[PDB]
């Protein structure tokens, strides 16, 4: 199973 | 453009005549992604071309494979030809099956 | 040990709408899933046979996760172009990979989860999971925004976790394929020059997993700055391929020595012609 960005952006 | 693509032409096995094998066209190293690949049987864009095996160095380059099914024969004549940013014209490598 | 990888790569294209999103998952070097926002009906795919076990409900979630994950990036390259004073008209790439390296009894040995912008390393977790290398000033924007909100613990949630958990999943499900230790058939060729001289070709057909090294000495001495070394690559049937070689005087072939060390070599090979 894939990572999640969690919409946490740079 | 920052990375210049470096092509490998290669067969699955080692190529006899008459013996059906897969045609590799490795391409590697490069930045940035955007990329065009066709392989040519005798200077005619072959139909049958899948990509796959796209992954990065990191240091980040691009890696991917294009590949066809083939049976090699004495009179055929393989190439792989790529345009990439980071160069001005298409490159054309040839498959060379004696090294 | 083994790995579970996934590489994501996000590409602004102005003028023909949205980035191309990807991603591309790996169990150590074989590919098993991708999604490609250009797909006919953009949907994470299987890449081997033995991902094809999972039902409807992986295929969904993880399509969802891909989804959101696409919007993050989407934004993140607006963001760029802020942080670089860099003008809209142009096309620029943010990269991602994400994974965990495992011993074979369970033990985490490496996670990781780095982003590089435009070709150029960006930000990285370091190997405590809880603090982040910033490669130049914008960078560093990130990290401080990323400390503030905790960012590394969720994501040492999931190498240490599901990274972990599913990694052993898939070692289990796919065995057949992915537990093999194909070692090395190495040999080496002899080609005449026009010169007058010789170049000696060591070939490594058939292994896996495609971790190698391959390189040739004299006298002891390893010949690095002299070999042309071509990239270890597929050969299409889960097993790769490489070569090395260099130029010898003729009637000094046999001076020269091609060394080859792969998992699946408990003594590594040294061939001469
Ligand atoms: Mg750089």
């Amino acid at each position: 199973r894939g990572p999640g960005r969690a919409f946490v952006t740079i | 453009i920052q990375k210049t693509p470096q092509i490998q032409v290669y067969s699955r096995h080692p190529p006899e005549n008459g013996k059906p094998n897969i045609l590799n066209c490795y391409v590697t190293q490069f930045h940035p992604p955007h990329i065009e690949i066709q392989m040519l049987k005798n200077g005619k864009k072959i139909p049958k071309v899948e990509m796959s095996d796209m992954s990065f160095s990191k240091d980040w380059s691009f890696y991917i494979l294009a590949h066809t099914e083939f049976t090699p024969t004495e009179t055929d004549t393989y190439a792989c030809r790529v345009k990439h940013a980071s160069m001005a014209e298409p490159k054309t490598v040839y498959w060379d099956r004696d090294m | 040990s083994h790995s579970l990888r996934y590489f994501v790569t996000a590409v602004s294209r102005p003028g023909f709408g949205e980035p191309r999103y990807m991603e591309v998952g790996y169990v150590d070097n074989t590919e098993f899933v991708r999604f490609d926002s250009d797909a006919e009906n953009p949907r994470y795919e299987p890449r081997a046979r033995w991902i094809e076990q999972e039902g409807p409900e992986y295929w969904e979630r993880e399509t969802r996760r891909a989804k959101g994950n696409e919007q993050s990036f989407r934004v993140d390259l607006r963001t760029a172009l802020r942080y670089y004073n860099q003008s809209a008209g142009g096309s620029h790439t943010l990269q991602w990979m994400a994974g965990c390296d495992v011993e074979s009894d369970g033990r985490l040995l490496r996670g990781y989860w780095q982003f590089a912008y435009d070709g150029c390393d960006y930000i990285a977790l370091n190997e405590d999971l809880k603090t982040w290398t910033a490669a130049d000033m914008a960078a560093q924007i990130t990290r401080r925004k990323w400390e503030q909100a905790g960012a590394a613990e969720r994501d040492r949630a999931y190498l240490e976790g599901e990274c972990v958990e599913w990694l052993r999943r898939y070692l289990k499900n796919g065995n057949a394929t992915l537990l093999r230790t194909d070692p090395p058939k190495a040999h080496v060729t002899h080609h005449r020059r026009p010169e007058g001289d010789v170049t000696l070709r060591c070939w490594a057909l058939g292994f896996y997993p495609a971790d190698i090294t391959l390189t040739w000495q004299l006298n002891g001495e390893e010949l690095t700055q002299e070999m042309e070394l071509v990239e270890t690559r597929p050969a299409g049937d889960g097993t790769f391929q490489k070569w090395a070689s260099v130029v010898v005087p003729l009637g000094k072939e046999q001076k020269y020595t091609c060394h080859v060390e792969h998992e699946g070599l408990p003594e590594p090979l040294t061939l001469r012609w």
